[PDB]
């Protein structure tokens, strides 16, 4: 199989600016054999560019593709806000067709640090036996950041779960969910519980706490 | 990559018959290939003929025959006017033994 | 307009079958070679398999030899996956996809979900998330359903500014859970209701929870 290999992962870019994504072949793959497709959430990806000068219907000229043999590139030539998606290259000269693992086209913006806040277990789940205790990030850039859970000034291990926003369409940040889930009894035996967050948006790592039972 | 190759401009017949060879060459030793005519409509494409054949075989197709002997198809297009002056692409399939191939010709050109 | 319709889509067993099924319109489908390319949760594009436009000739993806067979009715203008023996790791949204006449794979349907696991469909349980410099957050854990997806609205759509429901995650026990947040002016807490409509249509389940402060 000819394995297709994409750079970067996450494109950051302001609209109007250029952006060049690559696309590697594990083989020699001819100039035009190449294809290229967009997807946004949610949506079917569709088809942009192909071949060696080939362009899908409907599909702009500021979209275009060059490259010999190992090396694929896809150049966009000015970013418009409908711009922004994942791009994935395919080679279909011979099969399987093969696709790459997508890049990543994120619009940049300034840094802003994220505002955190720390859930407790409602009082109807703790009923049931499980206590889930929310942190939520809200509205940062960059993606990157770093959630601890501390029970009683003791890091957790393993028993957390994160999840992260698509970029927001309006003010271009991101927000993250990190979920700790315990059961009653485990819950029960502690008393501070405490979310600790790293971003580079922050001089100093922010803790938001709670003392169980307010 | 792959290669086919199919000569630049071909001069029609006073009745409207074109021919010429088109010639591909693999990685492989294929024994079952499809090769497609295409016209390039200036950006739109069409399927004039296809045919899927096995090495030795008849290339039975229409406004088309063929013939081939080894990796070189002699493409009979029979019934072209004078309108019909455009591009025509040689499409081929590497069909098996695996794995499937895609060729694409550069181009050919048919004068009527 | 060339139009792509999958079907079929739903929950399976391992180790069970399921036959998804293609409607093709606005063009002529006996004419195209069709394919099916599938996308698990969170990943990229996976080719699965190919089907000639007569049915004579196939292809398929190794991690689906053997197990899958792809067919097509042309009076029917239908082209068909027939998935048996299935596994967890064949869970994914299957697209079906015509290959152009030129190389690549240039319109393609919305895609179908299919979900293979043990669980048995189940709506969520619903818990606030409680409020406690003047921004407050509040919330909805959205917890232990099967399958995706799942839809979470505030105040019956009247509250769409400041909305994030992140994607689920799939826990130990088979069952997806979400939370969705809403950032509100900490002064509109005594005086502003917050109800989450959380929508589960695979089990029709409609919920609805009052998220009341401290
Ligand atoms: C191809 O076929 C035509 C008639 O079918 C024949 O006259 C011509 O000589 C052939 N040429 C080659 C190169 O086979």
């Amino acid at each position: 199989e000819i394995v297709l290999t994409q750079s970067p992962g996450t494109l950051s870019l302001s609209p109007g600016e250029r952006a060049t994504l690559s696309c590697r072949a594990s083989q020699e793959v001819g100039e035009s054999e190449l294809a290229w497709y967009q997807q946004k959430p949610g949506q079917a990806p569709r088809l942009l560019i192909y071949g060696a000068f080939s362009r899908a219907t409907g599909i702009p000229d500021r979209f275009s593709g060059s490259g010999s043999g190992t090396d694929f590139t896809l150049t966009i030539s000015r970013l418009e806000p409908e711009d922004f998606a994942v791009y994935y290259c395919q080679q279909y000269g011979s099969s399987p067709w093969t696709f790459g693992q997508g890049t990543k086209v994120e619009i940049k913006r300034t840094v802003a640090a994220p505002s955190v806040f720390i859930f407790p277990p409602s009082d109807e789940q703790l009923k049931s036996g499980t206590a889930s205790v929310v942190c939520l990030l809200n509205n940062f850039y960059p993606r990157e950041a770093k959630v601890q859970w501390k029970v009683d000034n003791a890091l957790q291990s393993g028993n957390s779960q994160e999840s992260v926003t698509e970029q927001d369409s309006k003010d271009s940040t991101y927000s993250l969910s990190s979920t700790l889930t315990l059961s009653k009894a485990d819950y029960e035996k502690h008393k501070v519980y405490a979310c600790e967050v790293t971003h580079q948006g922050l001089s100093s790592p922010v803790t938001k706490s709670f003392n169980r039972g307010e | 990559a792959m290669h086919v190759a199919q000569p630049a401009v071909v001069l029609a017949s006073s009745r409207g018959i074109a021919s010429f060879v088109c010639e591909y060459a693999s990685p492989g030793k294929a024994t079952e290939v499809r090769v497609t005519v295409l016209r390039q409509a200036d950006s739109q494409v069409t399927e004039v003929c296809a045919a899927t054949y096995m090495m030795g075989n008849e290339l039975t197709f229409s406004i088309c025959t063929g013939t081939s002997s080894g990796n070189q198809v002699n493409l009979t297009i029979q019934g072209l006017r004078a309108m019909d002056t455009g591009l025509y692409i040689c499409k081929v399939e590497l069909m098996y033994p695996p794995p499937y191939y895609l060729g694409i010709g550069n181009g050919t050109q048919i004068y009527v | 307009q060339v139009q792509l319709v999958e079907s079929g889509g739903g929950v399976v067993q391992p180790g069970r079958s399921l036959r998804l099924s293609c409607a093709a319109s606005g063009f002529t489908f006996s004419h195209y070679t069709m394919h099916w390319v599938r996308q698990a949760p969170g990943k990229g594009l996976e080719w699965v398999t190919f089907i000639s436009y007569d049915g004579h000739n196939k292809y398929y993806a190794d991690s689906v030899k053997g197990r899958f067979t792809i067919s097509r009715d042309n009076s029917k203008n239908t082209l068909y996956l027939q998935m048996n023996s299935l596994r967890a790791e064949d869970t994914a949204i299957y697209y079906c996809a015509r290959h152009g006449w030129l190389g690549p794979f240039d319109y393609w349907g919305q895609g179908t979900l299919v979900t293979v696991s043990s669980a048995s469909t189940k709506g969520p349980s619903v818990f606030p998330l409680a409020p406690s410099g003047g921004t407050a957050a509040l919330g909805c854990l959205v917890k232990d359903y099967f399958p995706e997806p799942v839809t979470v609205s505030w105040n019956s759509g009247a509250l769409t500014s400041g909305v994030h429901t992140f994607p689920a995650v799939l826990q130990s026990s088979g069952l997806y859970s979400l939370s969705s947040v809403v950032t509100v002016p900490s002064s509109s807490l005594g005086t502003q209701t917050y109800i989450c409509n959380v929508n589960h249509k695979p089990s029709n389940t409609k919920v609805d929870k009052r998220v009341e402060p401290k």
